[PDB]
Protein backbone atom coordinates (compact mmCIF):
# COMPACT_ATOMS: atom_id res chain seq x y z
CA UNK A 1 0.00 0.00 0.00
CA UNK A 2 1.55 2.82 -1.08
CA UNK A 3 0.48 7.02 -0.44
CA UNK A 4 -1.74 8.20 -3.41
CA UNK A 5 0.91 11.33 -4.28
CA UNK A 6 3.87 8.71 -4.57
CA UNK A 7 6.90 9.93 -7.14
CA UNK A 8 5.72 8.43 -10.55
CA UNK A 9 8.85 9.02 -11.41
CA UNK A 10 10.02 6.38 -9.27
CA UNK A 11 8.38 3.40 -10.92
CA UNK A 12 10.57 4.51 -14.81
CA UNK A 13 13.78 3.45 -13.26
CA UNK A 14 14.94 0.52 -11.58
CA UNK A 15 14.28 1.35 -7.84
CA UNK A 16 13.55 -0.86 -4.49
CA UNK A 17 9.96 -1.37 -4.07
CA UNK A 18 10.02 -0.63 -0.07
CA UNK A 19 10.88 3.03 -1.15
CA UNK A 20 14.32 3.48 0.07
CA UNK A 21 17.31 2.45 -1.30
CA UNK A 22 19.28 -0.82 0.92
CA UNK A 23 21.90 -1.72 -1.25
CA UNK A 24 24.78 -3.11 1.17
CA UNK A 25 27.47 -2.38 -1.11
CA UNK A 26 27.29 1.47 -0.53
CA UNK A 27 27.99 0.85 3.22
CA UNK A 28 31.30 -0.11 4.36
CA UNK A 29 32.09 -3.73 5.58
CA UNK A 30 30.99 -5.22 8.56
CA UNK A 31 29.53 -1.58 9.70
CA UNK A 32 25.88 -2.37 11.58
CA UNK A 33 25.34 0.81 12.70
CA UNK A 34 25.94 2.47 9.92
CA UNK A 35 23.75 -0.13 7.71
CA UNK A 36 20.60 0.38 10.22
CA UNK A 37 21.18 4.02 9.69
CA UNK A 38 20.97 3.76 6.25
CA UNK A 39 18.16 1.31 5.86
CA UNK A 40 15.80 2.89 8.67
CA UNK A 41 16.75 6.00 9.91
CA UNK A 42 14.48 8.54 8.52
CA UNK A 43 16.11 11.80 9.43
CA UNK A 44 19.12 11.11 7.24
CA UNK A 45 18.72 11.21 3.04
CA UNK A 46 18.06 8.30 1.55
CA UNK A 47 20.69 7.46 -1.39
CA UNK A 48 20.16 7.82 -4.91
CA UNK A 49 17.08 9.95 -4.36
CA UNK B 1 10.02 -1.93 -14.15
CA UNK B 2 7.59 -3.64 -16.43
CA UNK B 3 5.40 -2.48 -19.16
CA UNK B 4 2.04 -0.94 -17.85
CA UNK B 5 0.04 1.97 -18.85
CA UNK B 6 -3.31 3.61 -17.00
CA UNK B 7 -4.99 3.58 -20.22
CA UNK B 8 -5.95 1.26 -22.96
CA UNK B 9 -5.58 3.56 -25.59
CA UNK B 10 -1.69 4.09 -24.86
CA UNK B 11 -1.50 -0.12 -24.29
CA UNK B 12 -3.12 0.60 -28.23
CA UNK B 13 -0.60 3.22 -29.48
CA UNK B 14 2.51 0.96 -28.23
CA UNK B 15 1.23 -2.34 -29.76
CA UNK B 16 0.85 -0.33 -33.08
CA UNK B 17 4.39 1.41 -32.81
CA UNK B 18 7.60 0.27 -34.37
CA UNK B 19 10.51 -1.47 -32.42
CA UNK B 20 11.81 0.31 -29.41
CA UNK B 21 8.22 1.48 -28.55
CA UNK B 22 8.29 -0.38 -25.87
CA UNK B 23 11.02 1.72 -24.11
CA UNK B 24 9.77 4.93 -23.88
CA UNK B 25 7.56 6.37 -21.06
CA UNK B 26 5.29 9.33 -22.16
CA UNK B 27 2.41 10.96 -19.66
CA UNK B 28 -0.66 12.17 -20.98
CA UNK B 29 -2.80 14.92 -18.96
CA UNK B 30 -3.42 11.69 -15.86
CA UNK B 31 -2.32 9.03 -17.51
CA UNK B 32 0.90 7.52 -18.26
CA UNK B 33 3.12 4.83 -19.84
CA UNK B 34 5.88 3.15 -17.80
CA UNK B 35 8.45 1.81 -19.87
CA UNK B 36 10.29 -1.38 -19.57
CA UNK B 37 13.94 -1.29 -18.65
CA UNK B 38 14.81 -4.32 -21.01
CA UNK B 39 13.72 -5.18 -23.97
CA UNK B 40 12.33 -8.39 -22.65
CA UNK B 41 8.78 -8.63 -23.89
CA UNK B 42 9.27 -6.54 -27.26
CA UNK B 43 11.73 -8.80 -28.96
CA UNK B 44 14.09 -10.89 -26.08
CA UNK B 45 11.06 -13.41 -25.68
CA UNK B 46 9.64 -14.11 -29.47
CA UNK B 47 12.70 -13.49 -31.49
CA UNK B 48 14.01 -16.90 -31.06
CA UNK C 1 9.29 -6.57 -11.33
CA UNK C 2 6.95 -3.79 -9.73
CA UNK C 3 4.53 -1.46 -11.24
CA UNK C 4 2.12 1.02 -9.66
CA UNK C 5 -1.59 1.34 -9.89
CA UNK C 6 -3.87 4.41 -8.60
CA UNK C 7 -1.73 6.89 -8.89
CA UNK C 8 -3.18 10.61 -8.98
CA UNK C 9 -0.46 12.89 -10.80
CA UNK C 10 -0.40 16.64 -9.75
CA UNK C 11 -3.18 18.73 -11.58
CA UNK C 12 -1.44 21.55 -10.46
CA UNK C 13 1.05 21.10 -12.83
CA UNK C 14 -0.61 18.66 -15.34
CA UNK C 15 1.11 18.32 -19.29
CA UNK C 16 0.48 16.22 -22.34
CA UNK C 17 2.72 14.72 -24.42
CA UNK C 18 1.13 12.96 -27.28
CA UNK C 19 -1.56 14.64 -27.82
CA UNK C 20 -1.02 14.53 -31.37
CA UNK C 21 -1.50 10.59 -31.01
CA UNK C 22 -4.44 10.02 -28.54
CA UNK C 23 -7.49 11.44 -27.56
CA UNK C 24 -9.59 10.68 -24.55
CA UNK C 25 -13.60 11.66 -24.43
CA UNK C 26 -14.47 13.95 -21.41
CA UNK C 27 -14.96 11.90 -17.84
CA UNK C 28 -14.01 11.98 -14.74
CA UNK C 29 -13.24 8.16 -15.10
CA UNK C 30 -11.15 8.41 -18.06
CA UNK C 31 -9.32 11.39 -15.57
CA UNK C 32 -8.88 9.66 -12.19
CA UNK C 33 -6.97 6.22 -13.33
CA UNK C 34 -7.97 3.41 -10.97
CA UNK C 35 -6.84 0.23 -12.93
CA UNK C 36 -3.32 -0.76 -14.81
CA UNK C 37 -3.16 -2.72 -17.86
CA UNK C 38 0.08 -5.06 -19.43
CA UNK C 39 0.91 -7.97 -21.17
CA UNK C 40 0.59 -11.86 -20.34
CA UNK C 41 4.17 -13.94 -21.10
CA UNK C 42 2.10 -14.03 -24.27
CA UNK C 43 1.73 -10.62 -25.79
CA UNK C 44 -2.15 -10.69 -24.62
CA UNK C 45 -3.30 -7.55 -22.64
CA UNK C 46 -4.66 -8.10 -19.16
CA UNK C 47 -6.20 -5.81 -16.96
CA UNK C 48 -5.54 -5.32 -12.98
CA UNK C 49 -8.28 -3.53 -10.11
CA UNK D 1 28.67 23.97 -14.75
CA UNK D 2 25.96 27.18 -14.21
CA UNK D 3 22.27 26.74 -14.64
CA UNK D 4 19.64 29.21 -13.56
CA UNK D 5 16.42 28.32 -11.73
CA UNK D 6 13.19 31.16 -10.91
CA UNK D 7 13.79 33.10 -13.53
CA UNK D 8 10.85 35.59 -15.26
CA UNK D 9 10.92 35.67 -19.04
CA UNK D 10 9.54 38.71 -20.85
CA UNK D 11 5.86 37.92 -20.92
CA UNK D 12 5.04 41.52 -23.38
CA UNK D 13 7.06 39.30 -26.11
CA UNK D 14 6.14 35.91 -25.23
CA UNK D 15 6.70 33.05 -27.58
CA UNK D 16 6.46 29.23 -27.83
CA UNK D 17 8.33 27.09 -30.69
CA UNK D 18 6.98 23.67 -29.17
CA UNK D 19 3.46 24.05 -29.60
CA UNK D 20 2.63 21.32 -31.49
CA UNK D 21 4.79 18.87 -28.94
CA UNK D 22 4.03 19.53 -25.59
CA UNK D 23 0.63 20.75 -23.86
CA UNK D 24 0.43 22.28 -19.91
CA UNK D 25 -2.84 22.81 -18.04
CA UNK D 26 -3.72 26.53 -17.89
CA UNK D 27 -2.47 27.49 -14.38
CA UNK D 28 -0.53 30.15 -12.99
CA UNK D 29 1.64 27.80 -11.24
CA UNK D 30 2.58 26.60 -14.32
CA UNK D 31 3.68 30.27 -15.59
CA UNK D 32 5.71 30.70 -13.02
CA UNK D 33 9.13 28.25 -12.79
CA UNK D 34 9.74 28.03 -9.45
CA UNK D 35 11.72 24.29 -9.74
CA UNK D 36 14.35 23.31 -12.36
CA UNK D 37 14.79 19.63 -13.43
CA UNK D 38 18.11 18.06 -13.81
CA UNK D 39 19.64 14.82 -14.69
CA UNK D 40 21.33 12.82 -12.24
CA UNK D 41 24.85 10.93 -13.20
CA UNK D 42 22.50 8.34 -14.18
CA UNK D 43 20.16 9.80 -16.93
CA UNK D 44 17.66 9.71 -14.14
CA UNK D 45 15.41 13.10 -13.18
CA UNK D 46 16.16 15.14 -10.37
CA UNK D 47 14.68 18.51 -8.88
CA UNK D 48 15.38 21.33 -7.16
CA UNK D 49 13.28 23.91 -5.26
CA UNK E 1 26.11 25.35 -19.01
CA UNK E 2 23.60 21.72 -18.64
CA UNK E 3 20.80 20.36 -19.70
CA UNK E 4 18.40 21.81 -17.62
CA UNK E 5 14.32 23.09 -17.81
CA UNK E 6 11.59 24.67 -15.69
CA UNK E 7 9.10 21.77 -16.84
CA UNK E 8 8.70 17.80 -16.37
CA UNK E 9 6.95 17.79 -19.96
CA UNK E 10 9.96 19.05 -21.52
CA UNK E 11 12.53 16.69 -19.59
CA UNK E 12 10.48 14.07 -20.80
CA UNK E 13 10.44 14.98 -24.12
CA UNK E 14 14.45 15.36 -24.10
CA UNK E 15 14.28 11.94 -23.19
CA UNK E 16 11.94 10.87 -25.53
CA UNK E 17 13.76 12.26 -28.23
CA UNK E 18 16.79 10.79 -30.40
CA UNK E 19 20.47 11.40 -30.66
CA UNK E 20 21.32 14.90 -30.40
CA UNK E 21 17.89 16.28 -28.65
CA UNK E 22 20.24 17.33 -25.33
CA UNK E 23 21.78 19.59 -27.33
CA UNK E 24 19.08 21.87 -28.34
CA UNK E 25 17.35 25.02 -26.19
CA UNK E 26 14.08 25.21 -27.05
CA UNK E 27 11.47 27.60 -24.52
CA UNK E 28 7.57 27.61 -24.50
CA UNK E 29 5.97 30.74 -23.25
CA UNK E 30 7.56 30.78 -19.67
CA UNK E 31 8.85 27.30 -19.01
CA UNK E 32 12.42 26.89 -21.51
CA UNK E 33 15.14 23.62 -21.82
CA UNK E 34 18.85 25.33 -21.88
CA UNK E 35 21.03 22.36 -23.70
CA UNK E 36 24.14 20.89 -22.72
CA UNK E 37 27.13 22.09 -24.58
CA UNK E 38 29.46 18.90 -24.88
CA UNK E 39 27.20 15.82 -25.25
CA UNK E 40 28.41 14.66 -22.28
CA UNK E 41 25.49 13.24 -20.47
CA UNK E 42 23.59 11.84 -23.62
CA UNK E 43 26.25 10.10 -24.97
CA UNK E 44 29.69 10.38 -23.78
CA UNK E 45 29.41 8.77 -20.14
CA UNK E 46 26.98 5.79 -21.19
CA UNK E 47 28.37 4.60 -24.62
CA UNK E 48 31.53 3.04 -22.85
Amino acid sequence: LTPVTMDVNYFKIPNNPRGRASCMLAVDPYDTEAATKAIYDHREADAQT
Amino acid sequence: PILSTTTLALMETKLKGGAGAFATSETHFGNYVVGEIIPLQQSMLFNS
Amino acid sequence: FFFPVGLYLPEDRGYTTVESKVKLNDTVRNALPTTAYLLNRDRAVQKID
